């Protein structure tokens, strides 16, 4: 039975609206992790329990080289804690905010890995992730993708079963989610198209500061590309960014498999992707496990330790991995 | 570089 005294608390990796993430060391083992700490009080006030519980079940029920793993979750009187694989390499958001764009081959690599993980969520777990973006695509120390944040996943979605909940990130929302008229698992391919467009083109395919105008662009504007993008990249992006989910690459019964066959990925062997045999084309230059250079200096520079319906007890929240 | 984004649900 795990508790907060099993860990040292070294650095703040970042702070979201419902909690914080702390780079931690487990005393007994020497192993570093990232621990998400949620005040229960905050969770309940914000109607954020369901997401948190969704996150706990999806993480328990998943094991893939490109999905952040859960080691432990446990609770104290006033708090919830998820002890996760630590993505040393930071967010691709950070990386693409410093480089203007990545090469086609670099995006192919990250693309392959994200496909491998979404495929597994869809076909093995019947999970729809729904919040793919650069902020949720993190790198590990070797430079492979680690997807994090599962609180917006939908569990239980099989074939063309539909969903109704308006959620995600505005810039990343698929046209059929903005139409508000039932959506399927092809929303994840629309997100894959947005992230890959950002990797290769250097910007979002549709932007406006104002959401309602953004959404209008997303529903109405024809996609355009920089004239240097190769024809196999364009075609992949065109297929992924079809506004009609029936016409979208990955929108049929074959799902990921249709994307996996696309000539942009030709010669990628999917099993080798799964075994991490692809050469990551950017290795993070981390000296050590406490080197947080790829994280936001906003949060990194801070040195802090802190160790009934408002503060309930979450039945069967706790969990330990290795099984 | 675009600004950082936030998710939502409702
Ligand atoms: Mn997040």
């Amino acid at each position: 039975r795990v508790t907060m005294n099993e860990f040292e608390y070294l650095k703040l990796l970042g702070k979201g609206t419902f909690g914080k993430v702390i780079l931690v060391k487990e005393k007994a083992t020497g192993r570093y992790y990232a621990m998400k700490i949620l005040k229960k009080e905050v969770i309940v006030a914000k109607d954020e329990v369901a997401h948190t519980l969704t996150e706990n079940r999806v993480l328990q029920n998943s094991r893939h080289p490109f999905l952040t793993a859960l080691k432990y979750s446990f609770q104290t009187h006033d708090r919830l804690c998820f002890v996760m694989e630590y993505a040393n390499g930071g967010e691709l958001f950070f990386h693409l905010s410093r480089e203007r764009v990545f090469s086609e081959d670099r995006a192919r690599f990250y693309g392959a890995e994200i496909v491998s993980a979404l495929d597994y969520l869809h076909s093995e777990k019947n999970v729809v992730y729904r919040d793919l973006k650069l902020e949720n695509l993190m790198l590990d120390k070797d430079g492979h993708i680690k997807i994090t944040d599962f609180g917006l996943c939908k569990e239980g979605i099989k074939d063309g079963a539909t969903m109704k909940t308006f959620c995600g990130t505005p810039e990343y929302l698929a046209p059929e989610v903005l139409e508000d008229n039932d959506y399927g698992r092809a929303v994840d391919w629309w997100g894959l198209g947005v992230v890959m467009y950002e990797m290769m083109c250097g910007r979002l395919p549709f932007y406006n500061q104002d959401h309602e105008k953004l959404f209008e662009l997303i529903l109405m504007e024809e996609i355009r590309f920089p004239r240097t993008l190769g024809p196999e990249a364009k075609s992949l992006l065109s297929g992924l960014l079809k506004k009609d989910p029936k016409q979208r690459l990955g929108g049929g019964s074959e799902d990921a498999k249709e994307i996996m066959q696309h000539r942009f990925f030709a010669g990628i062997v999917w099993q080798h992707v799964y075994e991490k045999k692809l050469s990551p084309p950017f290795k993070p230059q981390v000296t050590s496990e406490t080197d947080t250079r790829y994280f936001d200096e906003e949060f990194t520079a801070q040195m802090i330790t802190i160790t009934s319906e408002r503060r309930p007890h979450f039945p069967q929240f706790s969990y330990s991995a290795s099984g | 570089g675009r600004p950082r984004t936030t998710x939502f649900a409702e």
